[PDB]
C-alpha cells in the first residue's frame, strides 16, 4: 500500500481530487493512495502516476493535450488513466516542472510521447501535438533504460549509455554542436566513449545535464545565471564537464526554472542558477554560477530530491521532508505562503515515512513505499 | 513578475 500526500497550486484539480486552490499544508490524496503508485510526476498544473501494474494516470489542466487522455481543452479532476498505453507496462513517466509534453518508457524498453508538439519535442518528425501517447519510432530499435523531458526538448539514453536529444535547437539545449532544432532523436555524439546513467532537461531558455557512471556531470544549452554551473553566463552547444562535481557521488541531478540540482550518494545536495525567490536554497536571493551545497541540509542524508518551477523537496532517510523556495500557493507545505529562504521540515507528514518526492510547477507530492 | 510563476486561475 502506499499512501500519496499532496500540495501547492489546485485551480486546476492538479492535485487530484480535494477542495480549494492553495493546499497549504500535504493532504492525503485518497485517489493516488489508492493507485499503488511507483512514480508521481508533476507538469505545468498536471499530475501523472504510474502504478505497480504499470499503468498511467493524470489529472489537471488539459490544455495542448499535456494529459494525454484525448482531449485538449479543459480539466481532468481526478485521476483518470491513459487508456492508450494500457497494454504495456510503463516504468516512468518523464515531464518538466513547466512542460506540457511528457514522454513514457516501458519496462521493454519503449518510448511513448505526448502533449504539445512544438519544436518537434514529440520526435514523430514532426511539430503536431499528440493528444494520446504514441510510440517513437525511431527509438524502436533502442533500449532505453532512461528519459527526461524539458519544456522545450526531450532526451533519452539507451542501456549502453548513448544519449539522444530532440527538440528545440535554440541556444545549444540538445548538445549537438550547432542551434538546429531536432524534430526526430538524435544521438549526442560527443558523449559517445561515457556511459550516460542520468539526464535531466530544464525549460525557457533552457540547459540540459547528463550523469556518466564514473560520477561526472556534464551540462550543455542556456548560460543565463550560471544554471551551467561554470561560472559567468555564456551559453554553449557542446557538452562540458562540470568540474566543481568531480569526485562527488553525483547520484541524481534535475532541472527546475533556470537552475540546476544534484544530489550526492553520502546525501548532500548542490544547487546553482537562477537565484530568485530562493529556488536554491542558499538563504538569500543571489545567483550561484557554479555549484554550492545546500548548507541548511548539512548533516541531514538527503535520499531523494525533486524540483518544481521555483521550489525543491528533499527527502531524509529517517523519511523526513524538507522544502526550500517560492510558497506564492502553499507548494513548501509549511501552511503559509511564506517563503522558505533556507530548508524548512514540511508539516503534516510526522509518522508517515516519506520515501520519495516530486513537484510539479507549483505542487508538490510525497509518497511512502 | 517572474515568468516560471503560475497564476492562480481559480
Amino acid at each position: 500500500r502506499t499512501k500519496v500526500f499532496v500540495w501547492g497550486l489546485n485551480d486546476k484539480d492538479q492535485l487530484g481530487g480535494l477542495k480549494g486552490s492553495k493546499i497549504k499544508v500535504p493532504s492525503f490524496s485518497e485517489t493516488l493512495s489508492a493507485l499503488n503508485v511507483v512514480q508521481v510526476a508533476g507538469g505545468s498544473k498536471s499530475l501523472f502516476a504510474v502504478t505497480v501494474e504499470g499503468k498511467v494516470y493524470a489529472c489537471g489542466e488539459a490544455t495542448n493535450g499535456r494529459l494525454g487522455l484525448g482531449i485538449s481543452s479543459g480539466t481532468v479532476p481526478i485521476p483518470r488513466q491513459i487508456t492508450a498505453l494500457s497494454s504495456y507496462v510503463v516504468k516512468k513517466v518523464a515531464v518538466h516542472s513547466g512542460g506540457r509534453h511528457a514522454t513514457a518508457l516501458t519496462v521493454d524498453g519503449k518510448v511513448f510521447s505526448w502533449g504539445e508538439g512544438d519544436d518537434g519535442k514529440l520526435g514523430h518528425f514532426s511539430r503536431m501535438n499528440c493528444d494520446k501517447p504514441r510510440l517513437i519510432e525511431a527509438l524502436k530499435t533502442k533500449r532505453i533504460r532512461d528519459i527526461a523531458c524539458g519544456s522545450s526538448h526531450s532526451a533519452a539514453l539507451t542501456s549502453s549509455g548513448e544519449l539522444y536529444t530532440w527538440g528545440l535547437g535554440e541556444y545549444g539545449r540538445l548538445g549537438h554542436g550547432d542551434n538546429t532544432t531536432q524534430l526526430k532523436p538524435k544521438m549526442v555524439k560527443v558523449l559517445l566513449g561515457h556511459r550516460v546513467i542520468q539526464v535531466a532537461c530544464g525549460s525557457r531558455d533552457a540547459q540540459t545535464l547528463a550523469l556518466t557512471d564514473e560520477g561526472l556531470v556534464f551540462s550543455w544549452g542556456d548560460g543565463d545565471f550560471g544554471k551551467l554551473g561554470r561560472g559567468g553566463s555564456e551559453g554553449c552547444n557542446i557538452p562540458q564537464n562540470i568540474e566543481r562535481l568531480n569526485g562527488q557521488g553525483v547520484c541524481q541531478i534535475e532541472c527546475g526554472a533556470q537552475f540546476s540540482l544534484a544530489l550526492t550518494k553520502s546525501g548532500v545536495v548542490w544547487t546553482w542558477g537562477k537565484g530568485d525567490y530562493f529556488r536554491l536554497g542558499h538563504g538569500s536571493d543571489v545567483h550561484v554560477r557554479k555549484p554550492q551545497v545546500v548548507e541548511g541540509l548539512r548533516g541531514k542524508k538527503i535520499v531523494h530530491v525533486a524540483v518544481g518551477a521555483l521550489h525543491c523537496l528533499a527527502v531524509t532517510d529517517s523519511g523526513q521532508v524538507y522544502a526550500w523556495g517560492d510558497n506564492d500557493h502553499g507548494q513548501q507545505g509549511n501552511g503559509t505562503t511564506t517563503v522558505n529562504r533556507k530548508p524548512t521540515l514540511v508539516q503534516g507528514l510526522e509518522g508517515q515515512k516519506i520515501t520519495r518526492v516530486a513537484c510539479g510547477s507549483s505542487h508538490s507530492v510525497a509518497w511512502t513505499t | 513578475d517572474d515568468d516560471d510563476k503560475d497564476q492562480d486561475e481559480s
